[PDB]
């Protein structure tokens, strides 16, 4: 899905079908460079999503003093700090799942046992 | 029906210049063709 | 002759293809034109919805989950029964089945709406039935030279009113 | 940044002078690739085709209008 770009210069690659040997050629509108394509794959809608409730961690989250301590442990250290915070995808329909983040495993775990 | 994954497969039939076409009239019978009931009227609630 | 002669060559090719080979290849043939007779009579080949029922049954059959169906339809389960079963969501297989009533319980739960239930005490007593069964509410509604206004309903019957 | 720059090039001895640098200028390439023209360009970015076609250059190329400088040369 993702948009390759011709290596001889940096533009956006097109799909154009073979005329008769019935392959996708992403030939490049800038220069004559061509690729053919791994699936017939092109285009993609997706109009429905879930997602975006975890990322935009850093590796030093637990440095700022704001965000709260509890005792939970983590699952492969076992340390029972911890920093837990809730989704960072803010929806009216997001839930209320929470995010565990440790210091000493440095790993994110949550509290779902569906 | 009874399949694990319900699949459509539709071409044009006729006797390059594919992909907007398509794009076009893939967006067309997404956006247009009515199923059943009847249009302007929404979710529908049972209360006791 | 052209669907008596597909659908008979369907039922050949669905028949021998099976892991129970066929040497009573005369009774699966007779099996074959049994279900071809009463398919038709339905239909005998003059309404639309007789590739339906011929679709219905025939990716029954290929589906695999479950194979079988093939079984149970060589060693019994009649052909002109199938016709007037339309048991499509009831056959191949149950898992399915049970996960298309959970489905189902699940959706009929859900298109319930809101059922905010009004608690109740015996303080007041109602105007029409009089009984203390009063659906109380409190709020404020006017300026700010008064308190709330001390909202009725009784939940007996009905009856909204006020206090002073 | 023009102005904090300053320049350490060796010379054949070993030497460094230091020139101390004025302005810095950027270079690209244009019209490697046939470019197209203006008018004609909004006739596309006008609403006469709902979507243009995705080989039209390839297409303007082979009708060989607006070639390549080199191939002009
Ligand atoms: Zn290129
Ligand atoms: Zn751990
Ligand atoms: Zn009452």
């Amino acid at each position: 899905t993702t948009f390759r770009f011709c290596r001889d210069c940096n533009n956006m690659l097109y799909p154009r079908e073979d005329k008769e040997n019935n392959r996708l050629l992403f030939e490049c509108r800038t220069c004559s460079y061509v690729e053919e394509a791994g699936s017939p794959l092109v285009y993609r809608h997706e109009l429905i999503t879930n997602i975006g409730e975890t990322a935009g961690v850093v590796q030093d989250i637990g440095s700022d003093p704001t965000l709260p301590r509890s005792d939970r442990e983590c699952p492969k250290c076992h340390s029972r700090e911890n920093v837990f915070f809730q989704s960072q995808q803010r929806r009216k329909d997001t839930s209320m799942v929470l995010f565990f983040v440790c210091l000493s495993c440095s790993h994110i775990f949550t509290s779902d046992q569906k | 029906d009874n399949d694990e994954k319900l699949i459509i497969r539709c071409r044009v039939v006729r006797p390059a210049e594919e992909d907007h076409m398509l794009k076009k009239i893939e967006n067309t019978m997404l956006e247009n063709i009515t199923l059943r009931g009847v249009e302007n009227i929404e979710r529908v609630v049972m209360m006791k | 002759h052209k669907l008596r002669d597909q659908v008979l060559k369907a039922l050949y090719d669905v028949l021998a293809k099976e892991s129970e080979h066929p040497p009573q290849s005369i009774l699966h043939t007779a099996k074959a034109i049994e279900s071809e007779m009463n398919k038709v009579n339905n239909c005998d080949t003059n309404e639309a919805a007789y590739k339906a029922r011929y679709r219905i049954i025939y990716s029954n059959v290929i589906s695999k989950n479950n194979p079988d169906l093939k079984h149970k339809i060589a060693n019994g389960d009649i052909t002109p029964e199938f016709l007037a079963t339309c048991d499509a969501k009831d056959l191949a297989p149950a898992p399915l089945k049970q996960k298309i009533e959970e489905i189902a319980k699940q959706n009929l739960y859900n298109a319930q709406g809101a059922t905010i239930e009004r608690s109740v005490t015996d303080r007041f007593t109602c105007g029409k039935c009089k009984e203390k069964k009063v659906s109380y509410y409190q709020l404020q509604t006017r300026s700010a030279d008064e308190p709330l206004t001390t909202f009725c309903t009784c939940e007996a019957c009905g009856n909204r009113w006020k206090f002073s | 940044n023009s102005d904090s720059y300053v320049l350490l090039s060796v010379e054949d001895d070993g030497s460094f002078t230091m020139i101390p640098a004025d302005k810095v200028y950027k270079f690209t390439a244009r019209n490697k690739y046939a470019t197209l023209t203006i008018d004609e360009a909004e006739k596309r970015m006008d609403k006469k085709s709902g979507e243009v076609p995705r080989w039209l250059m390839k297409h303007l190329d082979n009708i060989g209008t607006t070639t390549t400088r080199y191939d002009r040369t």
